[PDB]
């Protein structure tokens, strides 16, 4: 208080000294149950692959995508991601997602990134420069090797492909000055290879599965969003919870309010969310802003003593020498009694506390006045037999300082 | 054949509950004493439509929603079956599938906010036929789906009234369980005013 | 409770703490007032136990013990007519109770039925009711005789006055309006107040945490200053409003004051201050948030036509009434009081004599009888 | 930035010069509540109760305060009351005297 | 008269609205005014001829 006045003496009376908010603890999440899941299953553990001219796209859709089981898993070769962070989508939303998957051999994997050259990055599959994604491949040769599938690549094209774009054609290559007939001979080729993936071969010459993530992210409707942990909930303790997206700090308690069906949360009145039904159970609760209130020091005046007794205005003193529960708030440090006495300092609710012998701070319930009831009859009249002349002050101010403010000189000099 | 549309028509607007309050909500509505376009076909989808419908054989099958109809453009093609009702972005009616959804007086409300579709239903105990009588029902029973494109036709596949939705606002009474006993229309006529 | 906005707000500077003590200079002057209002008596008084007060009926205004909360019964008629925690909005609680106050105004009731005008001069000084009504026809201008030669009229005028009032406040609705005008103005108040949180004040979004999360901090340092400059203006305003208010309920107040001491307290001769009519005393209530009067006034009626002169002119020299006026029925010229037709013989007694005839005009002849 | 130092300074300018209309709303009422008093308690004497002490006004003097105005209020309280029996009238002769 | 500029008026929030409430209340205070200070008789009073 000392502080909170500029001084280093403050007469009798209670000053507001500070605000006290119970902080909330062990803040909690919810969010419902994960019923729909993304298909990312079907897509890498798909039985058969595609051969890499003819590169197989999967569009994900209307699900909630776990990335975690993607990257947690210790079998894949590579997991190259551009402009994305695999282990922070978990929480993000994307307008598009694309799963490519197709075969090809070790020494080709590195060209399944933007800015690359080869045979498949020109013929078969090209990544933008700007690509934002994941590269995820992983060793097929107990797979795609045996001593009976058939991949393919292409071995030439009249341009380069653009990104994500797809060439199936299997014309003649024309790569002289005659033109082919729809047939091969002199400069006119066949444009498909075969892979030849012999369980014996070396590690850059075996087949690979490849899966190529591509994201969009615009200012548009998206619907593949990761999942969303959950947590156990409270009762009756000030906690900040996270429920649906709405973000609140209150005491969650049990309310006998009925939503319907189909509400979510609700606004008793001017727009605060007062109650509020939890995903996971379907069960309604009630909202309460956890205790908060003015915190104010009742002191007698420095010269007189240095005591002081707080008062936590409305808040019921169950948490933070006698502590005693007023109508007013709970006060501590200041002795309880039964007497009472004229009012010194206005504590509030009829309650009123000052300082008197040992030597301690009291809170009472304030006298109005003596008592007396003068006796009335029907045939009895008291007279005054003698007076008192008495002069009194009446105090009253009449001027204030007249002051002048240089509105330019003030604001800008 | 029009008729007017009466107090029926008004919607649940948001998810919030709220007890014996009123409120004053701004979006699109169903006016009060519009004479709806009674059809007994072809309809446009200017904005978010109220479709109501009353068959005693349940002739009446789900909405065939499309921007184009063309085959050129995806539709939207709720419909609907004794077991479930399916709607797929993608029998005797035909004309890059995107998304597929199959779930379980008759209102109905359709709008297209913001590329998400919006469906509030009602069911009611009718006693006079060929009336809609003026009381007083909502609920808001939805699927959602980001389509993102405006449609424009209904080809409904035993009469149906259908009527406008339009932005303006309301002010809606709200019972203690929290449902919308009554409303009131604000720009309707100077005492609602 | 947003840490980075405590900062944004703390640059802003000594803002709050103006508001603050603005606020509880405010709460302060509201227990000054009611304070002001109805601690005037020095020491509370008991009634006496029997209820005797020479034919009048206080039942209806007097504390009844069988109720809990030990208030009147048109007190409680009264608390049943009016109709009366969110985010940093606490109410204080008054001062004095609301027993309290019923407490007060008993004790300034017990007073003034038991001893008049004496307690609120010095020690109350107790006279038989009856004749302290004498004392105020006195005040009003009518003689004492009056009220003693009709006490049982009066009683009942002002035992059925008083059972008018309970069906004017029990069916009657809107009775007290002021009042309730007064808790609708705050409820008003404080409810915009909550509204302004909502409102967007040009950020991209009203919620301040919505805000925080999708936003780099150097950017949503400007919208979480907008969201406050906005805020801060809706609280200052409400500040604003409240302190005007405050004032205009301190008038109030203070005029409540001025009539609990002139009216209660003492008999007043200012026409029209309290009630219509001559003042003859007057009664407090307590109401929830203020005070109600009953004014117990002397309206006279039933008027009749005399002719009148200014004075009498017998055996050369004018006599002037002394305190009525000279009427005449037609044929004979009596004095009576001015406010109460009560005729008396012209005698010298009661017509003091000044100056002679000639002089003054309108005066008519007729016989001052000598005793 | 003078942009942002203006807009602050003047809304505290507007702010305390609001406080100051009300503040002087404040002391004309009370200034005009003196001049009752100086005109119905010290230039004569006033019969309203409670207006100027304590007590039935016998009269009153004004002091000069700093910025304002003190009252010494003359008043007579009556002391030492005695009981007595009453009546309203005196029946003699068949008569009813009032005092 | 301009659409844009009262859509970005309604973020600001209820200050018109207070506005015209405090206005208002000032205008009816007048009528309260001139009726308290002049309407003190029951019945209007002809001077004899
Ligand atoms: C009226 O109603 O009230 C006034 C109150 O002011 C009353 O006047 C007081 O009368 C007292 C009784 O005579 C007076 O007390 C004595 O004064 C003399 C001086 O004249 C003084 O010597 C006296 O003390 C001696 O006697 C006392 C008592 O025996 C003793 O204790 C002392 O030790 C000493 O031996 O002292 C008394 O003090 O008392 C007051 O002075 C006097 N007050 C004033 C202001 O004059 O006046 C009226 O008498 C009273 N009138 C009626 C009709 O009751
Ligand atoms: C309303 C009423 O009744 N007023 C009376 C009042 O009650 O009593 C007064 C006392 O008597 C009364 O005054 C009298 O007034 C008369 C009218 O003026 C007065 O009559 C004259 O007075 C003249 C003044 O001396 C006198 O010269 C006068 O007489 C002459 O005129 C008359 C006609 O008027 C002739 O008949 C006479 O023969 C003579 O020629 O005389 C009248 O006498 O009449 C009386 O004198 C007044 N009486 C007194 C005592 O002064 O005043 C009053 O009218
Ligand atoms: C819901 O929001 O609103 C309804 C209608 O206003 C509300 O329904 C009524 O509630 C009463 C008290 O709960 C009910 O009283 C009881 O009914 C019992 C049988 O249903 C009966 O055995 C009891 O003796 C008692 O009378 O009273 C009404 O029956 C009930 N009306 C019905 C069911 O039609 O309904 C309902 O309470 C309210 N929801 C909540 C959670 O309060
Ligand atoms: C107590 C008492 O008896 N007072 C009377 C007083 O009533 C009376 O004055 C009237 O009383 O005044 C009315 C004016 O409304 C007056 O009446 C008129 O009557 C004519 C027709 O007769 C109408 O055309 C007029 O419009 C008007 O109403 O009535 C008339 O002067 C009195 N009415 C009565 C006596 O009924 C005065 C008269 O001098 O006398 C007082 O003693
Ligand atoms: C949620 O997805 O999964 C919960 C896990 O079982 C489910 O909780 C069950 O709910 C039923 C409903 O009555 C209770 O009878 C079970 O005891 C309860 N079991 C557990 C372990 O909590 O909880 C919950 O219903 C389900 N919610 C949805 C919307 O699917
Ligand atoms: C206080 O002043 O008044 C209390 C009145 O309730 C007093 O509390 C009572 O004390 C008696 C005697 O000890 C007990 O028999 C009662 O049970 C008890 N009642 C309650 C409600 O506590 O309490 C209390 O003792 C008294 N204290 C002092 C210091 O006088
Ligand atoms: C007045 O003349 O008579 C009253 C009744 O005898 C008197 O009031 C009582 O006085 C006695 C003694 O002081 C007290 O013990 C009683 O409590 C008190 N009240 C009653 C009996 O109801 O009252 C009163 O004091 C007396 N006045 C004077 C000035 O003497
Ligand atoms: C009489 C009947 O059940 N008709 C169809 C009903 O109205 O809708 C479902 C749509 O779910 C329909 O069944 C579906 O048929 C296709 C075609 O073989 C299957 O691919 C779907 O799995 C199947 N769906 C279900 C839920 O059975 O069935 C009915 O034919
Ligand atoms: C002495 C006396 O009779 N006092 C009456 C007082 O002045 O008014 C009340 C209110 O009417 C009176 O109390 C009621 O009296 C009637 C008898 O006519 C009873 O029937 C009522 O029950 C009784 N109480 C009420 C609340 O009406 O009381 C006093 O009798
Ligand atoms: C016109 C008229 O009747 N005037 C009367 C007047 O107003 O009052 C007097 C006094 O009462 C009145 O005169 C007295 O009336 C009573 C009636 O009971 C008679 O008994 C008296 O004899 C009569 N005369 C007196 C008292 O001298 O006169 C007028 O009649
Ligand atoms: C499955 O086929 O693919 C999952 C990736 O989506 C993988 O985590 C899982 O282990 C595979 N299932 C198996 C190996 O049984
Ligand atoms: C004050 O309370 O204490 C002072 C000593 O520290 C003392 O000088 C001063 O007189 C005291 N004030 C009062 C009013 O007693
Ligand atoms: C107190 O606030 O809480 C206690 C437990 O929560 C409860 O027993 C007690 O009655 C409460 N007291 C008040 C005054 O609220
Ligand atoms: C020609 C055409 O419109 N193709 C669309 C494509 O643009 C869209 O991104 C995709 C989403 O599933 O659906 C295809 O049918």
């Amino acid at each position: 208080t000392k502080c909170t006045l500029k001084s280093f003496t403050v007469e009798k009376g209670i000053y507001q000294t500070s605000n006290f908010r119970v902080q909330p603890t062990e803040s909690i999440v919810r969010f419902p149950n994960i019923t729909n899941l993304c298909p990312f299953g079907e897509v890498f553990n798909a039985t058969r692959f595609a051969s890499v001219y003819a590169w197989n796209r999967k569009r994900i859709s209307n699900c909630v995508a776990d990335y975690s089981v993607l990257y947690n898993s210790a079998s894949f070769s590579t997991f190259k991601c551009y402009g994305v962070s695999p282990t922070k989508l978990n929480d993000l939303c994307f307008t598009n997602v694309y799963a490519d998957s197709f075969v090809i051999r070790g020494d080709e994997v590195r060209q399944i990134a933007p800015g690359q050259t080869g045979k498949i990055a020109d013929y078969n599959y090209k990544l933008p420069d700007d690509f934002t994604g994941c590269v995820i491949a992983w060793n097929s040769n107990n797979l795609d090797s045996k001593v009976n599938y058939n991949y393919l690549y292409r071995l030439f094209r009249k341009s380069n492909l653009k990104p994500f774009e797809r060439d199936i054609s299997t014309e003649i290559y024309q790569a002289g000055s005659t033109p082919c007939n729809g047939v091969e001979g002199f400069n006119c080729y066949f444009p498909l290879q075969s892979y030849g993936f012999q369980p014996t071969n070396g590690v850059g010459y075996q087949p690979y599965r490849v899966v190529v993530l591509s994201f969009e992210l615009l200012h548009a409707p998206a619907t593949v969003c990761g999942p969303k942990k959950s947590t156990n909930l409270v009762k009756n303790k000030c906690v900040n919870f996270n429920f649906n997206g709405l973000t609140g700090t209150g005491v969650l308690t049990e309310s006998n309010k009925k939503f319907l069906p189909f509400q979510q949360f609700g606004r008793d009145i001017a727009d605060t969310t007062d109650a509020v039904r939890d995903p996971q159970t379907l069960e309604i609760l009630d909202i309460t802003p956890c205790s908060f209130g003015g915190v104010s020091v009742i002191t007698p005046g420095t010269n007189t003593s240095n005591q002081v007794a707080v008062l936590y205005q409305d808040v019921n003193c169950t948490e933070v020498s006698n502590v005693f529960q007023t109508r007013a708030g709970c006060l501590i440090g200041a002795e309880h009694v039964n007497n009472s006495y004229e009012c010194d300092i206005p504590i509030g609710a009829g309650i009123c506390a000052s300082y008197q012998t040992s030597q301690s701070i009291i809170a009472y319930t304030m006298s109005l006045g003596a008592e007396n009831s003068v006796a009335y009859s029907n045939n009895s009249i008291a007279i005054p037999t003698n007076f008192t002349i008495s002069v009194t002050t009446e105090i009253l101010p009449v001027s204030m300082t007249k002051t002048s403010v240089d509105c330019t000189m003030y604001i800008c000099g | 054949a029009y008729t007017n549309s009466f107090t029926r028509g008004v919607y649940y607007p948001d998810k919030v509950f709220r007890s014996s309050v009123l409120h004053s909500t701004q979006d699109l509505f169903l006016p009060f004493f519009s004479n709806v376009t009674w059809f007994h076909p072809v309809l446009p989808f200017n904005d978010g439509v109220y479709f109501a419908s009353t068959e005693k054989s349940n002739i009446i099958r789900g909405w065939i929603f499309g921007t184009t109809l063309d085959s050129k453009t995806q539709s939207l093609l709720i419909v609907n079956n004794a077991t479930n009702v399916v709607i797929k972005v993608c029998f005797r009616v035909y004309s890059n599938c995107t998304f597929e959804y199959v779930s379980q007086l008759r209102e109905f409300v359709f709008k297209n906010i913001d590329g998400y579709f919006k469906i509030y239903s009602k069911h009611t105990p009718i006693n006079l036929v060929r009336d809609l009588p003026q009381g007083f029902s909502a609920l808001e029973p939805l699927v959602d789906l980001p389509i993102g494109i405006n449609i424009t036709r209904f080809q409904t596949l035993a009469a149906y009234y259908v009527g406008y939705l339009q932005p303006r606002t309301f002010l809606l009474k709200y019972n203690e369980n929290g449902t919308i006993t009554d409303a009131v229309d604000c720009a309707l006529d100077p005492l609602s005013e | 409770d947003s840490t980075e906005c405590s900062n944004l707000l703390l640059q802003y500077g000594s803002f709050c703490t103006q508001l603050n003590r603005a606020l509880t200079g405010i709460a302060v002057e509201q227990d000054k007032n009611t304070q002001e209002v109805f601690a005037q008596v020095k020491q509370i008084y008991k009634t006496p136990p029997i209820k005797d007060f020479g034919g009048f009926n206080f039942s209806q205004i007097l504390p009844d013990p069988s109720k809990p909360s030990k208030r009147s019964f048109i007190e409680d008629l009264l608390f049943n007519k009016v109709t009366l925690k969110f985010n940093g909005l606490t109410v204080l609680p008054p001062l004095l109770t609301d027993e309290m106050i019923a407490q007060y105004t008993s004790a300034l009731l017990a007073g003034t039925i038991t001893s008049g005008w004496t307690f609120g001069a010095g020690a109350a000084l107790q006279i038989p009711f009856a004749m302290q009504m004498a004392y105020r026809f006195n005040g009003i201008g009518v003689t004492q005789n009056v009220l003693y030669e009709n006490q049982k009229l009066i009683a009942n005028q002002f035992n059925s006055a008083i059972g008018k009032i309970q069906d004017s406040l029990s069916s009657t609705a809107s009775a007290l309006g002021k009042l309730q005008d007064v808790v609708n103005q705050n409820a008003q108040a404080l409810n915009t107040l909550v509204k302004q949180l909502s409102s967007n004040f040009g950020a991209i979004s009203s919620v301040l945490n919505d805000i925080l999360s999708r936003l780099d901090p150097p950017e949503a340092e400007v919208q979480i200053d907008r969201l406050i400059t906005g805020r801060l203006q809706s609280l200052q305003t409400y500040v604003t409003q409240q302190l005007i208010r405050a004032a205009e309920i301190r008038a109030s107040a203070n005029l409540a004051a001025t009539k609990m001491s002139e009216c209660v307290l003492g008999q007043s001769k200012r026409v029209d201050f309290c009630g219509k009519g001559y003042h003859l005393m007057s009664f407090p209530q307590s109401a929830p948030h203020g005070v109600v009067f009953l004014h117990v006034t002397y309206v006279p009626a039933q008027e009749k036509n005399f002719t009148t002169a200014p004075a009498i002119c017998h055996d050369g020299k004018a006599h002037f009434p002394r305190e009525g006026v000279f009427v005449s029925n037609g044929t004979h010229w009596f004095v009576t009081q001015r406010n109460f037709y009560e005729p008396q013989i012209i005698t010298t007694d009661n017509t003091f004599v000044s100056g002679n005839c000639d002089v003054v005009i309108g005066i008519v002849n007729n016989t001052v009888y000598d005793p």
